[PDB]
DNA sequence: TCAGCAGCAGCAGGTACTCTTATTCAATAT
RNA sequence: CUAAGAGUAC
DNA sequence: ATATTGCTGCTGCTGCTGA
């Protein structure tokens, strides 16, 4: 998993600010790693919009990342519960 | 009370929009125009309308509501005000930007150099990403330095269709501190390029070029990269943490705008008066350094702005960046509650998953257990018992958000529990709680254990248990976590358990 | 004017509501709560049409709060103002700066800049009402209305309206 | 996949498994000489050069001489042959001992103590019903439930390795020489294994991410050429000058 | 007790979520808000007394939406906004996956 | 870089 | 949501419950019965909430769906009574 | 788009701006698009009575002016609580500026103003106004200015006038 | 498919892109003397047609940036001629399973 | 350049 | 159709946890 | 509040 | 007499005749 998330983009891309932090994966998960301010400016100016799928940015805005027991929603079933009584 | 019912829809956050103020929106969402440094009134014991703590903006006393909601200090939010620059300056963040866009622009008619009727535009046109676009448009209009109001046609190199080209000549810019200066080339004329040029070409840049240069028609237009109105954040931003007991002691972001205010009146006063253009454009460079230094105070090169007491002022940037900044050191992690910490010691006489509890530990953490037929009697018995003995309960959370707490309730006599109360009661055995030391780099350093309340200061755990964590008892320290509802609590137990982890990925 | 729209409304459930008669609480509850109500998005709610089956969807639970979300969708009529609409009303009030016409459940208010030169108001024909040389439009009588005016509160649309155009009167 | 929705990894691990359900196994085709395949797997109902002993099962002294039994051996072992040559074009080394899903040799064991084989009594299995067996078991070893041809290749390639090492346990000669399971012996081991596989799947939803870093920065803790963590520092940091 | 960074990474690494919503917003900072529709500013005057809700600037009165972020996330966007940067807060997807 | 690991530049 | 909702008789997904639904299952029914909700299982004796709903998981008397999502916006929807619980 | 603030073209019934949710197609809730059904005064009544009658029903199992207006009266008060002075409002106005009187007519009309094939809006302002002339019609709904023919008008208002049954 | 000993001057590499459809490759002797696709490192690379892409994308519901990525430069993707748009299936012989089939989408 | 990114030149 | 060369300048730095100690002057004018 | 120092377990 | 102010890590261009 390291070595295909190194080079799925077709070249060796580091674990660095200088590699992964430069992808379009969305502005408030790559500013919660290095480079915040500036980060925060260009996506500013260049008006990004954040999908908020990551996990870092539900963690800044408080609420349930869709991961692990998030990954899913749960619902009540309006004719299973008349079924059962 | 937390915060009281609110008819508002609640929804959650699904995407975040980003952009850039407008003037006219900073003017419009302002509940005040701040014109005066001054804090507090010549009495020392009001806040000053129209000065940097006015009402409006929220309420600086406990004692007194916010002038705007009519809410205390727990519900207002603050309200944000403006100051109204009176001459446009740089935004410190976007001096760079600036002059890759300027540079990208025809400076006299503020239409972009090379069309699509150069053979490369079509290739720098057609990449899709925003900023990589943005790239390869600087990178090959740099170097242009005619508007060229006549161009070979597109069909065949032979004859020529004229653009709405001016035939202006493009100067080159460099970054002399806080200022772009322009040296033209020789028709050199090195001259500033004021701020009001730039605007003015900023503003003139059509919808159809700015918008393949990255920028957004509604968000984010380049002209909203120059500041001409600043928006004063409420006193909440800035609090007055003062520790004298008598004396206020102001924020660096309250000093800061209070200087902005200084020099923005002092150039308000000299273009009034009237003055000789040297005096003008040292105001106007001092307005823009406060500036400047208030959004940023780390810029490379220039001195930085020290604060009164002689230390250097703490910017937004800098309360925003770091280890210990508001990103990660106060959202990404943050101290919590209901939490301990303390030595450990081994015990063979406990099991895999259990955890030796101390005694007094137990007594200070609680969980909240919502009152239910089922358990009717057995939480009046602990609320009975009261908070200064082991087991017993420490508050009882009413459904109207009252707070019985149990000590200095027994004179009130017995409480009798409805169902859908809470009762906040100490940690007895056989809860589910998070157990974890520090160094903690995999997932088993962070299991799932069961109380059990022992008589001693010591955390107590199995020996067994101890590899995973990598911990001995020469003195390591750890901590406990309490899950404080019934689905934090279940997927606790169900899914951070000791014997779950016992087979490691 | 009349019509009937498809609406979708958001209801929130407590823990202690899901018993086996959910779908009946859940379809009075979105009665008493948009049943004759007002909006300035949707004019006025008078009924909701198609009661036999509600559509009520599944139900997500909120988490941490146990609560349900139910978006549940309907058929409702409504009625809304439109400027440049002639409609019929009765006159229920009349009064120096102009009178009330009662039309379905809003009023609509005709000034007096909006009546003929010659329909001029009098408080001596009794009751005080806006009289010509040819009739006089008292309480009680059947009048159309051209709405030029619209102004939306939560609890009463407001209009304004003219009589003033040709075959614009008392039919 | 990541926050984007772009595919790292068509299925997690190659494999479709969760980490801790993984055990070393000897796979035994890939390794042994050529004699040794044959005098394992190799068996022939017409000629006694490989024949089997008729006391083994019941039927033993009926089948010799069949056809149809004897075309389910003859593609049988041409499988087998097939999985020993394919396992030797992919560990290059020979080495048999690798970390599979499903640990074949405790359920036979398990199978042996519960069902108490006395390893005397002709076996009540027919060679029919141990090869149909086995062919239905590769089938109901299902990792993606898709039903479209991308996904059944997809399925199909992600269990080779695994329905490798069930044909080289569950052989016929195997099952009726050296382990002599009964009819529901076999049928029991036959229940568990598709029942441990199915257990081994990984489950959605799990944060395969933060896990392999941590797998990958807790042993660095723990810790001519460059090694240990200068080399780490230098794989990472992607760097043109290394020492 | 400091609930750090690689403390967070553990608890994703566990698959919990609503415990690691519980530890950063129930036991540390909740704080509740009211955002405006039309813009996802926090510029919202809500009188809850008078029960009123009102957005200077887009002149709506019926679009009021209130979500529950810790107050560090408050404070963040407001001292983004006091730097000029607008993050504005959207309760729908405006786009497809 | 950085810093740490200014800019660059500057 | 028509586009999105996978039909019931299509889907393509495992028919054995995750132990993250399992876990959050447990979760949410705890959590209701700690709120005075209705139990669709006799009670012997047990006052817990979570092994109420351990019962009640036991044999299949929880009338909860799980909405599994897909990476492209789609999902499918899941009874608690048809997945099998095999963990 | 998500435009932050928005500007928009003012309601007009005259130049036929109904609104940005009044347009000429709704989608509803079984996923497809419909036109949006303008409903006349008499058929608007009609489907109001059908509706509280058919919730009447529901309930159960779980002309002159005068006698009219008691109905109305009482099936109301059977059937919906409070809040409904509006409702009460509307149905009585209902009953007494009613054009048309049961079901037959009400179709007639209807089957004929689709005949007519005009917009939905300009149909039930047609059937709402009992109008004598073509100019009359014409200045009446400013909307009517040159989309059916002069002989089409009369004669299809002159089965409007024949409808217009009690 | 253009050979070459030494170096294409600038002025023809200019040139070298022709009319369309006719496209022009030019390589080295050197580069040509070891058949890279032999080595054990690089694995199958299979060129897939547009029907194929289209299945691939319908049965994964993938969009076209969602795959991973092949350079238009990478010594197999010049091997194989692939334009950009094209994606390769990559066989590998994985060690947890037998078979693994990736795909690579040349950028 | 510059410096950084003399010039060019000098 | 090809052979030879140069210029510069910038700081911080793993995860938790405990404790103690000291904190910017002088002159002018109201 | 800031700064500095001594640490404890890795 | 009291308050205001003066070790580690990179980044990029300009220019032909002669022989
Ligand atoms: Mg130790
Ligand atoms: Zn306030
Ligand atoms: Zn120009
Ligand atoms: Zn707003």
């Amino acid at each position: 998993l390291l070595v295909d998330v190194m080079t799925t983009q077709g070249g060796l891309t580091s674990v660095t600010r200088h590699g992964f932090n430069r992808s379009n994966t969305g502005a408030l998960m790559r500013c919660s790693f290095e480079e915040t301010v500036e980060i925060l400016f260009e996506a500013g100016a260049s008006a990004e919009l954040d999908d908020c799928r990551g996990v870092s940015e539900n963690v800044i805005l408080g609420q349930m990342a869709p991961i692990g027991t998030g990954a899913f929603d749960v619902m009540i079933d309006e004719e299973s519960l008349v079924k059962y009584m | 009370v937390g915060q009281q019912y609110s008819s508002a829809p609640l929804r959650t956050v699904k995407e975040v929009q980003f952009g850039l103020f407008s003037p006219e929106e900073v003017r419009a969402i302002s509940v005040a125009k701040i014109r005066f440094p001054e804090t507090m009134d010549e009495t020392q014991t009001r806040a000053k309308i129209g000065g940097l703590n006015d009402p409006r903006l929220g309420s600086i006393d406990r004692n007194l509501k916010c002038q705007t909601c009519q809410e205390g200090m727990n519900e207002c939010p603050g309200h944000f005000g403006h100051i109204d620059l009176a001459k446009p300056v740089f935004h410190v963040g976007f001096i760079a930007k600036i002059k890759k866009v300027c540079e990208c622009v025809c400076m006299h008619c503020g239409k972009l150099l090379l069309d699509e009727h150069n053979e490369l535009m079509r290739q720098a046109l057609a990449i899709k990403d925003s900023k990589k676009r943005f790239a390869a448009i600087w990178t090959l209009c740099k170097t242009k330095m005619v508007c060229e109001t006549d161009v070979p046609s597109e069909d065949d190199p032979t004859q020529l269709v004229s653009r709405g080209g001016c035939g202006n000549t493009q100067p080159t810019i460099r970054k002399d501190g806080l200022k772009l200066v322009g040296s033209w080339k020789k028709d050199p004329e090195l001259r500033v390029l004021s701020t009001e040029e730039i605007l003015n070409i900023f503003k003139h840049i059509s919808v159809k070029d700015f918008t393949s240069l990255g920028f957004n028609e509604v968000f984010s237009r380049p002209e909203w990269m120059i500041l001409t109105c600043l928006p004063v954040p409420p006193p909440p931003v800035r609090p007055s943490i003062s520790f004298n007991e008598s004396q206020r002691g102001e924020d660096d972001l309250t000093f800061k705008l209070a200087d902005i205010l200084k020099a923005n009146i002092s150039l308000e006063t000299l273009e009034h008066n009237g003055a000789p253009h040297h005096a003008i454009e040292e105001a106007e460079s001092l307005l823009q350094f406060h500036v400047a230094t208030y959004m940023d105070n780390d810029i490379a090169g220039q001195p930085q702005a020290l604060q009164k007491s002689g230390r250097p002022v703490k910017s937004i940037r800098a309360r925003l960046k770091g280890k210990e900044g508001r990103i990660r050191g106060n959202l990404m992690g943050k101290r919590v509650d209901f939490s301990a910490r303390t030595v450990i010691s081994g015990d063979p006489n406990l099991e895999l998953d259990q955890v030796g509890v101390p005694k007094s530990i137990a007594k200070t953490l609680t969980y909240p257990e919502v009152v239910t037929p089922y358990n009717i009697d057995r939480l009046t018995q602990l609320v009975r018992n009261g908070p200064n003995e082991h087991p017993g309960a420490k508050y009882v959370i009413r459904d109207s958000g009252d707070r019985i707490d149990l000590r200095y309730s027994k004179r009130a006599g017995d409480i009798q529990l409805q169902y859908g109360w809470k009762v906040e009661r100490h940690i007895m055995d056989n809860d589910p709680v998070l157990f974890n030391r520090q160094p903690s780099l995999h997932k088993m350093s962070m299991m799932a254990h069961r109380v059990k309340v022992i008589p001693y200061s010591t955390f107590r755990l199995n020996l067994s248990v101890t590899s995973p964590y990598n911990a001995d008892f020469d003195g390591d320290e750890m901590n406990l976590h309490v899950p404080q509802s019934e689905e934090t609590r279940a997927e606790l137990s169900q899914l951070c358990a000791v014997p779950l982890q016992i087979v490691s990925p | 004017m009349f019509f009937i729209k498809d609406l979708s409304l958001n209801i929130t459930l407590h823990p202690s509501f899901f018993g086996p008669r959910m779908k009946q609480y859940l379809k009075t509850k979105l009665l008493e709560e948009v049943e004759g109500s007002c909006t300035g998005k949707f004019g006025y709610i008078l009924c909701v049409l198609d009661y036999d089956n509600i559509d009520i969807q599944r139900g997500r639970i909120l988490p941490t709060d146990g609560s349900a979300e139910f978006n549940v969708k309907y058929r409702a009529v409504v009625f809304k103002p439109f400027k440049g609409e002639v409609v019929d009303g009765t006159v229920v009030s009349c009064s120096q700066h102009g009178f009330e016409v009662q039309v379905g459940p809003m009023k609509v208010f005709v000034t007096k800049h909006l009546m003929p030169q010659d329909l001029t108001f009098n408080a001596g024909s009794n009751p005080p009402s806006y009289q010509s040389s040819e009739d006089v439009i008292t309480i009680k009588s059947r009048i159309r209305v051209k709405i030029e005016g619209c102004i939306s509160q939560v609890s009463s649309i407001h209009a304004i309206g003219s009589i003033k155009e040709d075959y614009l009167g008392a039919i | 996949r990541n926050s984007l929705g772009n595919v790292i990894q068509f299925i997690y691990g190659e494999d479709g498994m969760d980490a801790a359900h993984i055990e070393k196994q000897s796979l035994d085709t890939i390794g042994g000489s050529d004699a040794a395949f044959e005098k394992r797997y190799r068996v022939d109902l017409l000629n006694t050069d490989h024949t089997l002993d008729p006391s083994l099962l019941e039927s033993g002294s009926e089948i010799l001489g069949d056809l149809k039994l004897q075309v389910l051996l003859d593609e049988e072992y041409k499988q087998l042959v097939k999985d020993r040559k394919f396992l030797r074009e992919v560990f290059v080394d020979g080495e048999a001992n690798w970390p599979l899903p499903v640990n074949i040799r405790r359920i036979i064991q398990n199978a042996q103590q519960t069902f108490h084989i006395d390893h005397t009594k002709p076996s009540d299995l027919t060679i029919k019903d141990i090869v149909l067996g086995v062919k239905d078991l590769q089938e109901n070893l299902l990792v993606l439930r898709g039903k479209n041809e991308i996904i059944q290749n997809a399925q199909r390639d992600a269990v080779t390795l695994f329905c490798c090492l069930l044909r080289s346990r569950l052989a016929t000669r195997r099952v009726l020489q050296e382990y002599r399971l009964t009819k529901q012996a076999f049928d029991w081991v036959l229940s568990n294994i598709e029942a441990q596989f199915l257990r081994s799947v990984v489950h959605p939803g799990e944060m395969v991410g933060v896990l392999a870093a941590q797998s990958i920065g807790e042993p660095a803790t723990q810790m001519k050429v460059t090694s240990g963590v200068p080399r780490l520092k230098e794989i990472l940091n992607v760097a043109k000058n290394m020492k | 007790l400091r609930f750090g960074e690689m403390e967070r990474d553990c608890m994703i690494a566990h698959g919990a979520a609503s415990f690691l919503k519980e530890r950063l917003m129930e036991a540390s900072d909740a704080f509740r808000v009211h955002i405006c529709g039309i813009c996802g500013l926090m510029t919202v005057i809500a009188k809850l007394n008078h029960n009123q809700f009102e957005c200077k600037g887009c002149d709506n009165k019926i679009d009021i939406y209130q979500i529950h972020i810790p107050y560090a996330a408050k404070l963040l966007f407001q001292e983004l906004m006091a730097m000029n940067i607008t993050p504005r807060l959207y309760t729908d997807r405006s786009r497809d996956f | 870089t950085x810093p740490g690991v200014t800019x660059p530049g500057v | 949501l028509k586009e999105k909702a996978i039909p019931k008789d299509q889907r393509a997904t495992t028919p054995y419950m995750t132990k993250y639904e399992r876990a959050r299952i447990l979760g949410t029914r705890a959590l209701q019965i700690s709120m005075n909700a209705p139990v669709f299982v006799d009670l012997e004796g047990e006052t817990d909430p979570l092994r109420i709903a351990m019962k009640e998981l036991a044999e299949k008397k929880i009338p909860l769906v799980i909405r599994r999502y897909l990476p492209d916006g789609s999902f499918e929807d899941w009874s608690v009574e048809e997945l099998i619980v095999d963990l | 788009r998500r435009r932050l603030k928005k500007v928009e073209e003012e309601e007009n019934a005259a130049t036929l701006q109904l609104g940005q949710e009044f347009q000429l197609k709704q989608i509803n809730h079984q996923g497809e698009e419909e036109e949006l059904i303008a409903l006349n005064l008499s058929e608007a009544r009609l489907v109001i009575k059908e509706a509280l009658v058919e919730r009447r029903r529901a309930f159960k199992r779980s002309e002159t002016r005068e006698k009219e207006l008691e109905s109305i009266d009482v099936l109301l008060e059977q059937t919906t609580g409070g809040n409904n002075k509006d409702l009460k409002n509307t149905m009585q106005y209902l009953t007494n500026f009613s054009r048309f009187r049961d079901q037959e007519t009400v179709g007639a009309v209807i089957q004929l103003l689709k005949s007519t094939g005009l917009h939905p809006f300009e149909v039930a302002q047609l059937g709402s106004l009992a109008c004598d002339t073509a100019d009359e019609a014409k200045t009446l709904i400013p909307s009517l200015n040159n989309k059916i023919s002069d002989d089409e008008l009369e004669r299809i208002l002159k089965e409007l006038s024949n409808l217009e049954t009690l | 498919i253009f050979v070459y000993q030494n170096n294409i001057t600038p002025s023809a590499m200019k040139l070298v892109p022709s009319i369309p459809p006719a496209t022009i490759e030019t390589f080295n002797e050197a580069a040509l003397v070891v058949n890279i696709t032999h080595h054990e490192l690089v694995p199958k690379h299979i060129r897939l047609s547009s029907d194929e892409k289209r299945e691939l994308l319908k049965r994964y519901r993938l969009k076209e940036s969602q795959l991973p990525r092949i350079q238009r430069a990478d010594p197999v993707a010049l091997y194989l001629g692939l334009k950009r748009g094209e994606v390769v299936k990559i066989i590998r012989k994985s060690e947890t399973s037998g078979r693994y089939a990736s795909y690579r989408i040349c950028m």
